[PDB]
DNA sequence: ATCAATATCCACCTGCAGATTCTACCAAAAGTGTATTTGGAAACTGCTCCATCAAAAGGCATGTTCAGCTGAATTCAGCTGAACATGCCTTTTGATGGAGCAGTTTCCAAATACACTTTTGGTAGAATCTGCAGGTGGATATTGAT
DNA sequence: ATCAATATCCACCTGCAGATTCTACCAAAAGTGTATTTGGAAACTGCTCCATCAAAAGGCATGTTCAGCTGAATTCAGCTGAACATGCCTTTTGATGGAGCAGTTTCCAAATACACTTTTGGTAGAATCTGCAGGTGGATATTGAT
């Protein structure tokens, strides 16, 4: 009931600011962006599947995704991270 | 003592811009909400987090466009906003 | 009748977070009617996804939605 | 026994990613490493807004993040702001800003 | 190969305007019509059911969809066919 | 035989069933979906071939080109307010001249 | 020696270019700055004559729509002529600034 | 051969033909160096769009489809092209 | 305002090449007929959540006065942009060749989707903590006036 | 620049409403073992695509003249902002009922999953039309001059 991403976000503060807090609806908005940008990475992961006849979402399509839905920087700091992950998660 | 006229405006507009509260009132506002709503369906109800929903979208939008609007009185050489430059803004926003 | 229940001052004040110093008299009807179109959409899009849940009661998540269509999407209230 | 998440170094739940994107309709099938990368995307975002916040939130000598502070670390971005152009943050406020033309002379 | 709505349009065509004709270009350009105008309605409707927490979008979801996009007697006069055009497909 | 003709409709519902699956809208698909949705697009293909056909005749045309097309969908508010963020290739402007600039 | 006052071709022109559809800027100086500016994005690629094509009708859409706008700017502030400050106008205004 | 400076080859006269359509009578001298930067900006994104599409197909032709997929991205729906 | 003289639509005809309409066969949807699931509607119901009601308080709107400064109107000169005729070249456009692509088939090793069985992280309220929202009072800036 | 009259910080304090931690159920990943696709790795065409060629055209860049427009300056009446005195209603707080939710079970009408049987929409030549591109000729607007 009521999954929320409130947890991940908190962990996340700690990890850059240790002894920053945050409020009630400010957590709120953190959960609004994630829910959004979630949305618009994966909507438009599924355009990119179903323009080339592929029936799979693969990181290749997160990635042309975030390539075409970030702006500049920020794009490829995101792509950088996510394929860091990928490689790290992919190793045992 | 009296102050000079638009001294009070700008010290309103840098209070105004320091703060984050809604500024229209919550009953009014609620009564205007709940009028418009039951033209369209006439037994509904409402959250109270529907009506703050609302009346935050409202507030940002009209603020938004009258910042847009301040803009357009400002290039017409004018210091003061009229509903020429509202129907302006909206009409370049493409919102008609 | 309650849609000149918002004051001149409050649409005021509004102006004053906008960054506007100097208000022409006339502004205020205007910005009340401007105000009244954009809650006539907004509900009419919400109340329509209230309907189709086939529930009585609009929630935040109607609203949530409705602005998202009209390309006004909310943080905070969702969602 | 251990999670995905931490196989890929993320606080963000892979494996809720994952479900969430097959449930959501985007595709018939989802690759094994797309739940990982997005969460890694969303986790850096998230990332960058609250450190930005937290920057917001020590200037204005407070040590929990309220929406305005929110506000100011997206606005004073010029990328966030970019990204979050056409959204409106609650209890956020504006930036203050003061056209020079009605500044006193 | 390269489906086409050119012949339904053009029976349509016919319907209205019996001695109009109609050219490549603007044929194209209808093309483009119908297939944004269904993605933006089966969008809509996929919304709605994931909304409502349902995995199946009915007539129902497709004319809750037409009142939310299309304006005014655009959509009186497309839910009157809608629901024209589904009691006659039931009672036959 | 077909379901287009059970629904005495010239769009193929059937087709409209096909592309309702392969878009990824939903995990199942009602019956009746593929048939309005495919009325309702009829409907508005109707109405834009009718302005059309309007203006192309307005302009001593029997053949409809892209720019009875624009002048169809801009002249009609509704279908102005359905396509107002739409580019039609080939379909030129309004003409419009604000009064201030005319010679007087 | 005949000369019509000025303007007079002005509001001309736009009867003319206001009754017509065909693309106003050239073909091949407009292909050479798509080919340009993808070139500069990516070195091996290569254009449909529809890429360009759909480009162009964008492109001169785009620009007349904000050439309108910024015509009704230089009209709100009483002149009859376009500026750049009418142009960054609309576009703030547009939310494309 | 190099490919240089063609934002230029844009003409004057071409941006007062675009200006006409748009319903302009008069045009200041600074406009169209103006124009050409908007212009330049506009096609900058789209293309940029477009071609992240052609890579992402791990094709060396940007297609038509590849442009009407970016100006739909930017809010721009293009009809008559195939999209 | 007429007269007259440029240039300019504005119309109707006409012959004709480029598209449009029309005709004739074939892979691939579309539709049929049976066998299984299943999702979500119907039918009860326990609970948060909304709608009134009441009442007291003081926080703001309202209404009025009155003056300062803004916006609207007029005048007018300087110069910037329109209009036009010259002349020169970059664009058009109508085909040609060779080529480097997508676009198609034919398969497979790798990757993903199922179907059950277990193992924890997530989440929901109680049980502790903790900034911060107000609340004064005094130092500094801001403002308007001599 | 100084003088008084507000307004704005900035510090310093403290209880509390709301944030953080803490405790136990349980939904939901994770782990195992089988069952299916598929997206490429090569091998191969058939096609648009790039790059010329070659005249001719019409569209562009340039330079000159001048009219009309933009921006600067002034006047002044009008209106909107500053401040205040009054009173109205919106804001707070708490309670009460119950209405409209979701939450659970149960179970068909509806949808999905295969294997054949037909029909159709698409593609490629065959067979007509329709704007179009000119071509005067008839009224229209623009501009200069009585």
């Amino acid at each position: 009931r009521k999954e929320s991403y409130s947890i991940y976000v908190y962990k996340v503060l700690k990890q850059v600011h240790p002894d920053t807090g945050i409020s009630s609806k400010a957590m709120g908005i953190m959960n609004s962006f994630v829910n959004d940008i979630f949305e618009r990475i994966a909507g438009e992961a599924s355009r990119l599947a179903h323009y080339n006849k592929r029936s799979t979402i693969t990181s290749r399509e997160i990635q042309t995704a975030v390539r075409l839905l970030l702006p500049g920087e920020l794009a490829k700091h995101a792509v950088s991270e996510g394929t860091k992950a990928v490689t790290k998660y992919t190793s045992a | 003592h009296r102050y000079r006229p638009g001294t009070v405006a700008l010290r309103e507009i840098r209070r105004y811009q320091k703060s984050t509260e809604l500024l229209i009132r919550k009953l009014p506002f609620q009564r205007l909400v709940r009028e418009i709503a039951q033209d369209f369906n006439t037994d509904l109800r409402f959250q109270s987090a529907a009506v703050g929903a609302l009346q935050e979208a409202s507030e940002a939008y009209l603020v938004g466009l009258l910042e847009d609007t301040n803009l357009c009185a400002i290039h017409a050489k004018r210091v003061t906003i009229m509903p020429k430059d509202i129907q302006l803004a909206r009409r370049i926003r493409g919102e008609r | 009748d309650n849609i000149q229940g918002i004051t001149k001052p409050a649409i005021r004040r509004l102006a004053r977070r906008g960054g506007v110093k100097r208000i022409s008299g006339l502004i205020y009807e205007e910005t009340r009617g401007v105000l009244k179109v954009f809650l006539e959409n907004v509900i009419r899009d919400a109340v329509t996804y209230t309907e189709h849940a086939k529930r009585k009661t609009v929630t935040a998540m109607d609203v949530v939605y409705a602005l998202k269509r009209q390309g006004r999407t909310l943080y905070g209230f969702g969602g | 026994a251990k999670t995905r998440s931490s196989r890929a170094g993320l606080q963000f739940p892979v494996g809720r990613v994952h479900r969430l994107l097959r449930k959501g309709n985007y595709s018939e099938r989802v690759g094994a490493g797309a739940p990982v990368y997005l969460a890694a995307v969303l986790e850096y975002l998230t990332a960058e807004i609250l450190e930005l916040a937290g920057n917001a939130a020590r200037d204005n000598k407070k040590t929990r993040i309220i929406p305005r502070h929110l506000q100011l670390a997206i606005r004073n971005d010029e990328e966030l702001n970019k990204l979050l152009g056409r959204v409106t943050i609650a209890q956020g406020g504006v930036l203050p800003n003061i056209q020079a033309v009605l500044l006193p002379k």
